């Protein structure tokens, strides 16, 4: 049963997680690194 | 942290079906616009396109919290 | 009988079922076989 451990991991990650708050709301600035791969430059 | 506590305390006993001052007074809403562009004004269908950032602001006495932070800046999640 | 048996079987299958995880999530890859029955190719626009 190697599927229950990853379920417990994913449930502990989401236990008390508030997705209305950016990471580091009171201490630092959230720094997002962006990337674009153009698969097709349309008409 | 503390912002989660503030957000959870604001939404307890909250009814989003009732405007603020539901039986007291009308709510005053201040509106602002920022026109990004006014699109093509075609006369065939008698219309014109516009792209705006529509901003509204009002007072809700239920979303009042006491803390050392002054403003909660949120996503579209709430 | 034969209906509630299948009902409990499917309920047993779907209880404790993590949809976030693929089959053998931390193991070997899962093989997926494809079939296509083309019904129509409608309009080839130039």
């Amino acid at each position: 049963d190697n599927t229950t451990v990853f379920t417990r991991i994913l449930d502990r990650l989401l236990d008390g997680y508030d997705n209305r708050l950016r990471p580091g709301l009171g201490e630092r600035v959230t720094e997002v690194k962006t990337d674009i791969f153009v698969t097709s430059f349309g008409p | 942290g503390d912002v989660t506590v503030i957000l959870n305390n604001l939404l307890e006993g909250y009814d989003n079906k009732l405007r603020p001052d539901i039986g007291v007074k009308p709510t005053l809403i201040h509106t602002d616009m920022y026109v990004n562009s006014i699109g093509p004004v075609n006369a065939i269908n008698m219309e014109y396109t516009i792209d705006i950032f529509f901003a509204q602001t009002w007072y809700d006495r239920r979303l009042k919290f006491n803390s050392t932070i002054k403003v909660l800046r949120l996503n579209s999640n709430m | 009988s034969n209906m509630s048996l299948v009902k409990e079987t499917v309920d047993r299958l779907l209880k404790g079922y993590d949809i976030r995880l693929r089959p053998d999530f931390g193991g070997p890859p899962v093989a997926v076989g494809m079939n296509i029955d083309i019904a129509s190719i409608d309009m080839v626009s130039e």
